[PDB]
Protein backbone atom coordinates (compact mmCIF):
# COMPACT_ATOMS: atom_id res chain seq x y z
CA UNK A 1 0.00 0.00 0.00
CA UNK A 2 1.05 3.66 -1.14
CA UNK A 3 0.63 5.36 2.04
CA UNK A 4 3.28 3.54 4.39
CA UNK A 5 6.34 5.15 2.16
CA UNK A 6 4.29 8.49 2.53
CA UNK A 7 4.74 8.33 6.57
CA UNK A 8 8.25 7.50 6.09
CA UNK A 9 9.29 10.10 3.65
CA UNK A 10 7.37 13.02 5.55
CA UNK A 11 9.63 12.18 9.09
CA UNK A 12 12.41 12.50 7.06
CA UNK A 13 11.65 15.53 5.46
CA UNK A 14 10.40 16.93 8.94
CA UNK A 15 14.13 16.07 10.40
CA UNK A 16 15.95 17.42 7.20
CA UNK A 17 14.20 20.54 7.55
CA UNK A 18 14.65 21.13 11.32
CA UNK A 19 18.62 20.36 10.36
CA UNK A 20 18.03 23.32 8.11
CA UNK A 21 16.34 25.97 10.33
CA UNK A 22 19.02 24.87 13.17
CA UNK A 23 22.17 26.09 11.26
CA UNK A 24 20.76 29.42 10.77
CA UNK A 25 19.81 30.03 15.12
CA UNK A 26 23.31 29.10 15.34
CA UNK A 27 25.13 31.01 12.86
CA UNK A 28 23.01 34.17 14.28
CA UNK A 29 23.96 33.31 17.88
CA UNK A 30 27.62 33.85 16.35
CA UNK A 31 27.31 36.97 14.76
CA UNK A 32 25.41 38.23 17.26
CA UNK A 33 28.20 38.73 19.98
CA UNK A 34 30.75 39.38 17.53
CA UNK A 35 28.78 42.37 15.81
CA UNK A 36 27.84 44.00 19.31
CA UNK A 37 31.46 43.79 20.31
CA UNK A 38 32.89 45.43 17.28
CA UNK A 39 30.64 48.43 17.76
CA UNK A 40 30.95 49.01 21.62
CA UNK A 41 34.84 48.94 20.82
CA UNK A 42 34.75 50.91 17.65
CA UNK A 43 33.10 53.62 19.89
CA UNK A 44 35.01 53.71 22.89
CA UNK A 45 38.42 54.17 20.52
CA UNK A 46 36.80 57.36 18.77
CA UNK A 47 35.50 58.99 21.75
CA UNK A 48 38.50 59.09 24.01
CA UNK A 49 42.05 60.76 24.06
CA UNK A 50 44.26 62.52 26.44
CA UNK A 51 45.39 66.53 25.60
CA UNK A 52 48.62 67.87 27.24
CA UNK A 53 47.82 70.53 29.19
CA UNK A 54 51.74 72.29 29.75
CA UNK B 1 18.17 33.75 4.93
CA UNK B 2 18.12 38.36 5.00
CA UNK B 3 19.15 38.48 8.44
CA UNK B 4 22.74 37.09 8.15
CA UNK B 5 24.30 39.68 5.75
CA UNK B 6 22.37 42.64 7.76
CA UNK B 7 25.00 42.12 10.16
CA UNK B 8 27.79 41.26 8.36
CA UNK B 9 27.71 44.89 6.04
CA UNK B 10 26.69 46.82 9.52
CA UNK B 11 30.64 45.57 10.53
CA UNK B 12 31.90 47.28 7.65
CA UNK B 13 29.64 50.56 8.33
CA UNK B 14 31.46 50.55 11.74
CA UNK B 15 34.80 50.20 10.36
CA UNK B 16 34.93 52.29 7.55
CA UNK B 17 33.15 55.52 10.14
CA UNK B 18 36.22 54.91 12.16
CA UNK B 19 38.98 54.94 9.61
CA UNK B 20 37.71 58.28 8.78
CA UNK B 21 37.58 59.35 12.02
CA UNK B 22 40.78 58.31 12.92
CA UNK B 23 42.03 61.09 9.62
CA UNK B 24 39.73 63.96 11.23
CA UNK B 25 41.34 63.53 14.71
CA UNK B 26 44.90 62.59 13.85
CA UNK B 27 44.87 65.64 11.42
CA UNK B 28 43.45 67.85 14.10
CA UNK B 29 46.50 66.92 15.88
CA UNK B 30 49.20 67.47 13.21
CA UNK B 31 47.45 70.94 12.91
CA UNK B 32 47.46 71.71 15.99
CA UNK B 33 51.24 71.97 17.07
CA UNK B 34 52.13 73.95 13.61
CA UNK B 35 49.18 76.61 14.67
CA UNK B 36 50.91 77.23 18.10
CA UNK B 37 53.91 77.65 16.38
CA UNK B 38 53.38 80.37 13.89
CA UNK B 39 51.78 82.24 16.60
CA UNK B 40 54.80 82.26 19.49
CA UNK B 41 57.24 82.79 17.35
CA UNK B 42 55.52 85.70 15.03
CA UNK B 43 55.18 87.35 18.44
CA UNK B 44 58.81 87.16 19.76
CA UNK B 45 59.37 88.63 16.34
CA UNK B 46 57.41 91.76 16.47
CA UNK B 47 57.90 92.68 19.87
CA UNK B 48 62.25 91.96 20.14
CA UNK B 49 65.14 94.46 19.09
CA UNK B 50 68.26 96.52 19.91
CA UNK B 51 68.80 100.00 19.50
CA UNK B 52 71.61 102.45 19.38
CA UNK B 53 72.59 104.22 22.40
Amino acid sequence: AIGIGTLIIFIAMVLVAAVAAAVLINTSGFLQQKAMATGKESTEQVASGLQVIR
Amino acid sequence: AIGIGTLIIFIAMVLVAAVAAAVLINTSGFLQQKAMATGKESTEQVASGLLCS
